[PDB]
């Protein structure tokens, strides 16, 4: 039985929700209703199996390579990502960005400062993520940050399941080349499961699903919601997520 | 039908039979001899086989049953004797 | 070519496992390789030399119950019917 | 006050060994997540601290397996606990002023001392030409063999000095000494020479 | 194939059986002994099969 | 083995040793075992009721209880042979436990053999923690399996929503079919969406089976060629 | 924290050990995000978080598989009273009798530990070492899991006489006093012996009988109840049931030890 | 009471099955329930059965007959193959209605193999999947039969067999081919008759 995690200051979040991003009704939709929905669906899908004993992150890491249980993976991914998202918008466990994170953004993004990087992430979310999706700021094994976007329920950890390219429409030839090299990397591995190593981790997570913003911000104006999320993050969690 | 043996002093095979695999050199020699029997000695047809033999025996001319142990180990468990 | 005993044939419509395409499957199949078992009376089959002959050797020796696999009752009736067939001039 | 046995394994066959393996298992169990990547005490040495006469070689092999597993943990992630527990169980030639490598080899009762310098393949034996001292071609080829294994024949000058035994013994002593001298000029070739069989003394000798 | 037929019909053993005379009590004793040995062999084969299966499964 | 006296009377032997003076100091267990007497009765106990189905053991219906004729049309006037036999063994045998579900289950996996292929976990988790309302088939903390169908059938019959076993079984079966169709559609659509959004899969079930078949077939190739060579000579 | 580790330069990528520490930091903080797992059985907890004797229900005993008895063909008829019935070719153990006997045995273990007696946990099946060791450590007791040497009790001088002994205070604190050879060579006899597989340990049971050592055991359907002082009807061939019962007994012993220490510290 | 809980226990949930574990006859559908154990319980040999399974077994799936026997062994087999076949069928996508509205023992429609509905097609980034292609192995030199993804089917040819067939002879099963599943039907006895075409 997967159960919705308890959140600090739950009474205040019920009363008002996350300040300056969501109202109480919106926070109910994004977390109290959607997280319960996802957890119940995962429990129904994985009950009576081994996967009931593993956490959603270990579930999605286990299930990433098997086509026929993608649904479980999707649920697991959401159940993880949503919580990550919530944790970077919780009022508290004003928090300030750390020196190390600022240095990494400055070094990772070709000298660009953090705020223009925020605007660039807003642009990326507006452009590529058509409809439901997730936005992440992630660090790779080279100690380099970069911006990743996943369509529907995708994971930053495993690059085969990043779901960063929307094939329903066309794809740029460069995106096709990226897909082909990715598939070659997958195929090179000698493991029977076909697994590959990916040490990417999410430092920032933003929920672009309609549950997050539609009730508070409408069909349009999603970039407004993303800007509000990024401006008022809980920087203690974000700083802790980085390793030194 | 099922036959149940009495409580026996032991459970052992007198002569365990092992599946030694016939040496490759011997069978290759036999094939060569049959070749020269049918086509003839130093016949063009099967001369290739000779080459194989020349290699197969070049280094050397010719190039285990645990049933009793396991039976003795397991007999007390599987004999199905009455309690005491 | 492969001798037929050395090849395993999966019948049509049957499920299988990768083990099936193995010599172990053939060896296992080798290892684990009518009317009188249907509730009938063998004594009634005493003027029927063919069905009685199904249960004897080439020389006419009645087959043991270990070979026939019949019940003791039907085995006794079969032996009696075969001997009666021998006596009456049939078989 | 109360008298009780010291070890939790007191009623086992070898309580000392069981308790020591229990400590090793405890450490191997607490730090199971750490990735991985010098002899140990002898059987009598472990017998003294363990079961003594009760100590068994399988128990000793189990101890060594655990100790090797613990040591094989990556050094950069080891800590003071593992090292402290493991500590209880722990038991160059060069050329001369003239650029010469000096080696001494033996074979049967023959001994040879060889000076190998960089040169053009010239060889002297006891101040005599090689062909004058060694009439047998096989002995000359034996002397050549270590030079041609490293394909440096014609790149060194050899001054060999033999004494004792007969022709073949002296020649093979020159061979072994030349190999030992060549190892100095390029240590990376030692394995190559060692694989050719010229760096191992032929211990065979006349017996009563 | 002919020799196989002969051994399946027990003709060779039968001929040596009829060669000399055997008292009916001794005949019954031998028949009981042979049947008991056959049954014992069947039981021993069953036990060996159980042993081999248990070994395969790791017992 | 005989019922053993010495195991349970250790306290009495130790008391004799202590009072005689043979033993000077009381063992640490003496006071504890005195406070907690061992159970010293080893008796075969009669059983009069089968818990699984409630059948009452040890009851005979007397002649007077039948004032009417039986199915064959005969009045019971004297006891018959079976009635005149003492049945103590029936009391002292452990009763066989029989459940109605055991039948329906056997039916279900006969009707749906491939449902057996779906793996089952027999590790119990916690039995007492189950809090299920069987007005609906799906339960949180439970898989969707045939046992859910039998449980819904028993719930239907218990509430008398349906009268006969077959009717409730069929209704639960149809609910099962609907739910399993929904799950199958989720799986298919999820895989299609993953491929739609760029997900790349290293290996699939067909290719995995093909790989295992290839290893087995290569070993079989070597063994067959060697065996043909062996048999030819 | 992690001595003798050499961090990498910012220009170069992470090292393998740096990646390991980074992933450890991730695991201890964020890997467990999304849901909290409830009502799921984790085997290790049966050893580390056993329930108290009073909190045990029949449902908990049945979940551990304690009720599953031996095959009906291997029945020892002396165990008739402990049997609830037979089902699927095996005998079912009556779990109410199991609960009563287990509570009684837990009280016995708690009393013996509270009196400072020696408790010996003997179990010689394959995977029983972990639970035996943990029970002995938390009860300040002793255990055997490799093999029971015959004569360990009746011939203690020739078996256990050579191993060292130790004087301790009321608080189980070493005194480090030097023991005389006669004191070191005395028999030290267990005050309580608990056997997980009494069928394969007849020697230990007979020695305890001869030496007047009260004994507890898990009595399966094919085991003799009268060979032990405090039988516990239950399944002895399943590791889960054995570990559950052993953890209950070990927690009772730990409670007795804690009561003893609390009284000595007042 | 204890009887109710035993009736609802997972060991009771497994239906009574006593068929031979080692079966050499024709196999059309699963005959034993697959028992799965988690890795954590496998580490301790706990499978939820009466007794501990031997530590030699490394697979997490088995099929069993007796919890206990006179020989003190659990009558089991370390095999979980059949599920994969079922799952592999789901990869084929070929659909096969009794699932829409005294006890009868006939196999009801598809007995849990596939609960899909015929009227759907697969979208792919290349586009609509018109025809489904899966790899298989032609087994014998005979119609010709093929082992395709856990099931044996009769392959419908297209003009002549490729010459590779004649060249290889009885070693034909060594080489993989690509087939398109024309149709899948279920016979009364439970066999799954599929017709495929060698491309
Ligand atoms: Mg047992």
């Amino acid at each position: 039985i997967h159960v919705v995690p308890k959140l600090p200051n739950s009474k205040a979040l019920l009363q008002n929700g996350v300040p300056n991003i969501l109202s109480s009704s919106g926070f109910k939709t994004v977390w109290f209703d959607y997280q319960r929905y996802l957890c119940d669906k995962l429990t129904l899908a994985t009950a009576g199996q081994s996967l009931e004993s593993y956490y959603p992150f270990h579930i999605l890491l286990k299930t990433a390579g098997n086509p026929l249980q993608s649904n479980i993976f999707n649920l697991a991914s959401s159940i993880h990502n949503n919580h990550l998202f919530v944790e970077n918008i919780l009022p508290s466990a004003k928090t300030e960005p750390s020196r190390l994170f600022l240095s990494k953004i400055k070094d990772s993004f070709n000298g660009s400062d953090w705020e223009v990087v925020k605007e660039e992430m807003i642009y990326r979310a507006e452009n590529e993520v058509l409809g439901q999706g997730w936005l992440f700021l992630v660090e790779n094994n080279e100690k380099k940050l970069f911006i990743l976007t996943s369509n529907n329920n995708g994971t930053p950890y495993y690059f085969p399941r990043n779901q960063s390219f929307d094939l329903n429409s066309a794809i740029s030839i460069d995106e096709f080349a990226t897909l082909k090299q990715m598939k070659e990397l997958i195929g090179k591995s000698t493991k029977l499961n076909g697994k590959v190593q990916d040490w990417t981790m999410p430092i920032i997570c933003v929920n672009l699903w309609d549950h997050a913003y539609l009730h508070d911000y409408g069909v349009g104006n999603r970039s407004k919601y993303v800007k509000n999320v990024l401006d008022n993050l809980n920087w203690s969690v974000v700083n802790n997520r980085i390793f030194s | 039908p099922v036959y149940r043996l009495p409580p026996l002093p032991r459970l052992k095979v007198k002569k365990p039979i092992i599946r030694q695999e016939a040496n490759k050199c011997l069978v290759l020699m036999s094939n060569l001899l049959q070749c020269w029997s049918s086509y003839g000695h130093m016949s063009p047809k099967c001369a290739g086989l000779v080459t194989e033999l020349k290699s197969c025996t070049s280094e050397s001319a010719l190039g285990k049953s645990n049933i009793n142990y396991h039976a003795a180990r397991l007999y007390d468990r599987i004999n199905g004797k009455p309690h005491d | 070519k492969i001798d037929q005993s050395l090849s395993k044939k999966l019948p049509k419509g049957t499920i299988y496992d990768p083990f099936d395409f193995s010599m172990g499957r053939i060896h296992l199949d080798r290892k684990y390789q009518d009317i009188m078992k249907s509730g009938a009376n063998p004594l009634e089959f005493y003027a029927r030399p063919r069905i009685l002959s199904r249960y004897v050797t080439s020389t006419g020796r009645i087959q043991h119950r270990d070979i026939t696999g019949l019940s003791a009752k039907n085995q006794r009736r079969l032996s009696k019917a075969i001997r009666r067939c021998q006596a009456i001039g049939l078989m | 006050r109360r008298i009780v046995p010291k070890l939790a394994t007191f009623y086992s066959a070898n309580p000392n060994h069981e308790d020591r393996i229990n400590r090793l298992e405890r450490l191997l169990r607490k730090y199971i997540k750490l990735p991985s990547q010098a002899p140990w005490i002898s059987f009598d040495e472990y017998a003294l601290i363990g079961g003594g006469t009760k100590l068994k070689p399988t128990q000793y092999t189990q101890l060594l397996y655990m100790l090797n597993k613990l040591h094989n943990i990556d050094p950069q992630l080891t800590n003071d606990e593992i090292t402290s527990e493991l500590s209880q169980y722990y038991k160059i030639k060069t050329l001369d002023e003239f650029g010469r490598s000096i080696a001494v080899g033996k074979r049967k009762s023959s001994t040879a001392k060889v000076f190998v310098v960089r040169g053009t393949g010239e060889i002297l034996v006891n101040g005599r030409q090689l062909n004058d001292y060694f009439l047998k071609m096989k002995d000359r080829e034996s002397i050549m063999y270590p030079l041609q294994v490293i394909e440096s024949v014609g790149k060194y000058n050899i001054f060999a000095t033999t004494s004792g035994g007969g022709p073949t013994g002296q020649a093979e002593s020159i061979m072994h000494a030349i190999a030992k001298a060549l190892v100095v000029f390029n240590p990376l070739l030692k394995s190559r020479l060692h694989k050719a069989g010229v760096l191992t003394r032929d211990y065979r000798h006349v017996e009563r | 194939r002919l020799n196989r037929i002969m051994f399946e019909n027990n003709i060779p053993g039968d001929k040596r059986s009829q060669r000399f005379y055997m008292k009916p009590g001794k005949v019954a004793e031998l028949k009981r002994s042979q049947r008991h040995r056959k049954e014992f062999m069947m039981g021993f084969k069953r036990l060996i099969e159980i042993v081999k299966d248990a070994k395969r499964k790791g017992y | 083995m005989k019922i053993q006296t010495n195991a349970v009377n250790v306290l009495q032997r130790t008391s004799a040793y202590l009072k005689s003076g043979l033993l000077k100091e009381t063992p640490a267990w003496y006071n504890v075992v005195a406070s907690i007497p061992p159970s010293t009765k080893f008796t075969r106990e009669p059983r009069f009721k089968n818990p699984s189905n409630g059948h009452i053991i040890g009851k005979l219906v007397d002649v007077t209880e039948q004032p009417h004729a039986n199915n064959k049309g005969l009045y019971k006037t004297r006891p018959n042979s079976s009635d005149k036999r003492v049945g103590v063994k029936r009391l002292y045998r452990p009763p066989k436990l029989t459940y109605v579900e055991d039948r329906l289950r056997s039916l279900f996996y006969k009707q749906h053999p491939w449902e057996l292929s779906r793996p089952k976990i027999l590790v119990e988790n916690e039995i007492g923690d189950e809090n299920y309302d069987w007005s609906h088939m799906l339960q949180i903390g439970r898989p969707l399996d045939g046992e859910s169908v039998i449980q819904r059938t028993m719930y239907l019959i218990k509430t008398k929503q349906y009268g006969d076993m077959v009717e409730a079984y069929d209704h639960a079966r149809y609910e099962f079919y609907a739910l399993r169709m929904q799950e199958e559609t989720e799986q298919q659509v999820a895989l299609e969406e993953a491929e739609m959004f760029g997900s790349l899969f290293g290996v699939s079930a067909i290719e995995h089976g093909i790989q295992k078949e290839q290893e087995v077939l290569d070993v079989w190739e070597k063994k067959v060629v060697e065996e043909t060579e062996l048999m030819a000579a | 924290p992690y001595p003798n580790l050499i961090p990498s330069a910012n220009d170069k990528p992470y090292s393998s050990q740096e990646l390991f520490l980074r992933q450890l930091n991730h695991s201890m903080r964020t890997a467990k995000l999304g849901a909290t797992i409830s009502k799921v059985y984790y085997p290790h907890k049966d050893i580390f978080y056993p329930p108290l004797p009073e909190n045990i229900t029949v449902e908990s005993l049945m979940s551990a598989g304690v009720h599953l008895g031996q095959s009906t063909s291997l029945w020892r008829s002396s165990t008739q009273s402990y049997i609830y019935g037979e089902y699927k070719g095996i005998h079912i153990i009556d779990l109410n009798q199991t609960l009563s006997y287990l509570k009684r045995a837990a009280k016995v273990v708690e009393g013996v530990s509270e009196s400072g007696g020696i408790i010996l946990f003997l179990g010689t099946r394959q995977g029983q070492k972990r639970g035996l060791e943990e029970a002995a450590k938390k009860t300040h007791g002793y255990y055997v899991s490799t093999r029971w040497i015959p004569g360990t009790l009746t011939n203690s001088t020739e078996i256990s006489g050579i191993w060292e002994k130790q004087e301790i205070d009321s608080n189980d604190n070493p005194t480090e006093r030097a023991l005389s050879p006669n004191e070191t060579s005395k028999q030290v006899k267990p005050d309580l012996l608990v056997v997980l597989n009494p069928t394969e340990n007849r020697n230990a049971l007979l020695e305890a009988i001869k030496s007047r050592v009260p004994t507890i055991a898990i009595i399966d359907t094919d085991s003799e109840p009268s060979l032990v002082t405090y039988p516990i009807p239950g399944n002895d061939d399943s590791l889960r049931s054995v570990n559950f019962l052993l953890g209950v007994l070990a927690r009772a012993g730990q409670r007795g030890l804690q009561n003893r220490l609390a009284r000595n510290n007042e | 009471t204890l009887a109710e809980l035993l009736g609802r226990s997972r060991i009771a949930q497994v239906a009574n099955n006593h068929k031979p574990l080692t079966y050499t006859g024709k196999k059309f559908h699963p005959t034993h329930q697959i028992i799965e154990t988690k890795p954590s319980t496998l580490y301790r040999q706990e499978w939820g059965l009466k007794s501990a399974i031997p530590s030699k077994i490394k697979s997490r799936y088995l099929v069993y007959n007796d919890l206990d026997t006179l020989e003190r062994i659990t009558t089991f087999e370390p095999r979980g193959g059949t599920q994969w076949n079922r799952l592999r069928f789901q990869e084929m996508g070929v659909p096969i209605n009794p699932f829409f509205k005294k006890f009868n023992t006939e196999i009801i429609g598809t007995g849990g193999l596939s609960y899909s509905l015929p009227g759907k097609l697969k979208n792919s980034p290349n586009g609509v999947i018109q025809r489904t292609v899966v790899p298989g192995r032609i087994l014998n030199v005979v119609k010709w039969l093929a082992a395709i993804g856990g099931f044996v089917a009769d392959v419908v040819f297209f003009q002549s067999p490729p010459s590779s067939f004649n060249s290889m002879g009885d070693f034909i099963r060594m080489k993989t081919f690509l087939f398109e599943i024309l149709e899948a039907s279920m016979e009364k006895n439970g066999s799954v008759s599929m017709h495929a075409r060698l491309l």
